[PDB]
């Protein structure tokens, strides 16, 4: 959405902060853009859970590079083999969603609980940092409640949207009800894929607190078997299951059926 | 020149610096709570070892000296 | 015993209308009456559970409660006695 | 941007003829982390491999600035890899 000069200024003013001060290792420059103008925010002076995104894009690894620096190795030898900065540059874009317990039916508050079920995704470029869900163990309120980051990476902005999107729905999450639905709604919005976009995006847009009934057939069954088999069926004396006599269906084929003409049809001749 | 590196540090992050050491044919030694006992990433590193068993997971990440 | 599941109970003599069999295998989920109460003909006395379900048992009659044989929680078999009216 | 490598971890024996090895695995870990994909074949704590098809458990491919840096990365991914009731081709 920015224009191209404008983020040229935005780097070179990042630049001419750090290298002023003689900055080593990994550090992150904040700003607050509108119109025109930077405006220097603060200075991170480690890396960020965001970190991922840019790597994607620029090819390097930073958690990495922090390590050999520390080691003295050179910014521009055999080691860290970091191109020159007229060589660096961004291949497509990358998209970074966060996924906590904080619930969004009850205003973002993190929940205390143990996971009884977590399903992974995959695909090409999608990161998933798992840092509370994995298995069936309970996490403290005392840790921000990061159960996972999510990241995707393509050359087209549209082509990154819908890599998040299908990871955010073979996501699967529960005990906890997370804020999944919610982030799809903001992957296919019109005003996030037209680049423009405020800080106040989401206060301005109320129609992505619009939840889905998406229902977990296959866990629902899992419970009424479960339920049923632990304890028992009404009127039903508990005892060794059926299919006792396998006595195979006989069948006919939809064609013949299709074919056949009785007195439905006659109804539909004659009244 | 580094051979061993500790992560103060838990989580998705403390992996992920584990696996860079590793790939710079660095040890790694992760840090854990009385709660993070079982935080995988107590398991993917080369040492593991528990932060103050007297002093509370809620304060553990934080202590200094320890 | 520790509760009294263990406890075997006489068989109702079928031809008495003073004494109430079990009708079939249950547990007795609530007792509602002790002895020597008196309550109107229909008065819901025992409730048992046959198998996920659940059915009241009423007095045949006006009358005096004699005996109840069973407690809260215990196990059942078909015409075992469970209550005796006069 | 840099450069990428592949291999195929499969069940074949490297001591014995490279002849696919059948069976369960009884337990599978993989790795991951940045600039490490894994398309997964048979390689799973699940099923049995059955010899009627070419034997791949996981294909592993790795992406960093440098070669070395993509080499480094495939190696330990490598040896992050554990595989239990079937030989394969992993050393």
């Amino acid at each position: 959405g920015l224009s191209p000069t404008l983020r040229q200024r935005i780097c070179d003013a990042a630049i001419q902060l750090m290298e002023n001060i003689k900055y080593v290792n990994a550090g992150t420059v904040e700003f607050l853009v509108s119109g025109d103008e930077f405006f220097f925010i603060e200075v991170n002076p480690r890396v960020q859970v965001e970190h991922t995104i840019t790597e994607m894009v620029t090819g390097i690894d930073i958690v990495k590079t922090q390590i050999l620096v520390a080691a003295g190795a050179d910014l521009f030898g055999e080691e860290i083999n970091m191109p020159q900065q007229k060589d660096i540059t961004t291949l497509g874009y990358a998209i970074q969603c966060r996924i906590t317990t904080e619930d969004p039916l009850n205003d973002f508050m993190p929940d205390t609980g143990t996971i009884i079920a977590y399903r992974s995704s995959g695909g090409f470029g999608v990161r998933l940092d798992a840092g509370d869900g994995f298995q069936g163990a309970e996490i403290s309120p005392y840790y921000d409640s990061l159960l996972v980051k999510l990241s995707t990476h393509a050359i087209s902005f549209k082509q990154a949207e819908e890599k998040m999107v299908r990871s955010l729905r073979e996501m699967r999450i529960r005990g906890v009800k997370t804020n999944i639905p919610f982030l799809i709604n903001v992957m296919k919005n019109k005003k996030f894929t037209s680049g423009d976009y405020t800080t106040k995006f989401i206060e301005e847009t109320p129609e992505l607190f619009d939840i889905q009934p998406s229902l977990d057939r296959g866990t629902k069954t899992l419970e009424y078997i479960g339920n049923v088999t632990i304890n028992g069926f009404p009127n039903v004396e508990k005892r060794p299951k059926p299919d006792y006599e396998l006595a195979s269906i006989p069948t006919v084929s939809s064609s013949k059926i299709a074919s056949f003409s009785g007195t439905k049809q006659l109804l539909d001749e004659v009244g | 020149q580094i051979k061993k590196l500790l992560v103060a540090n838990r989580g998705e992050i403390a992996i992920r610096i584990f696996r860079a050491a590793a790939e710079l044919d660095i040890s790694t030694v992760a840090i854990y709570s009385n709660e993070d006992k079982s935080s995988l990433h107590r398991y993917k590193a080369d040492e593991s070892y528990l932060v103050g068993s007297d002093l509370g997971p809620a304060e553990s990440y934080l202590n200094i000296e320890r | 015993n520790v509760h009294t599941n263990a406890n075997v109970k006489p068989k109702a003599d079928k031809s008495n209308p003073s004494h109430i069999g079990a009708q079939m295998p249950g547990s007795v989920t609530e007792v509602k009456v002790s002895v020597g109460e008196t309550v109107k003909a229909n008065q819901p006395l025992l409730i048992t559970e046959a198998m996920k379900m659940e059915t009241t048992i009423q007095a045949p009659f006006d009358g005096v409660i004699k005996q109840v044989t069973v407690n809260n929680g215990d196990t059942i078999a078909t015409g075992d006695l469970l209550i005796e009216i006069e």
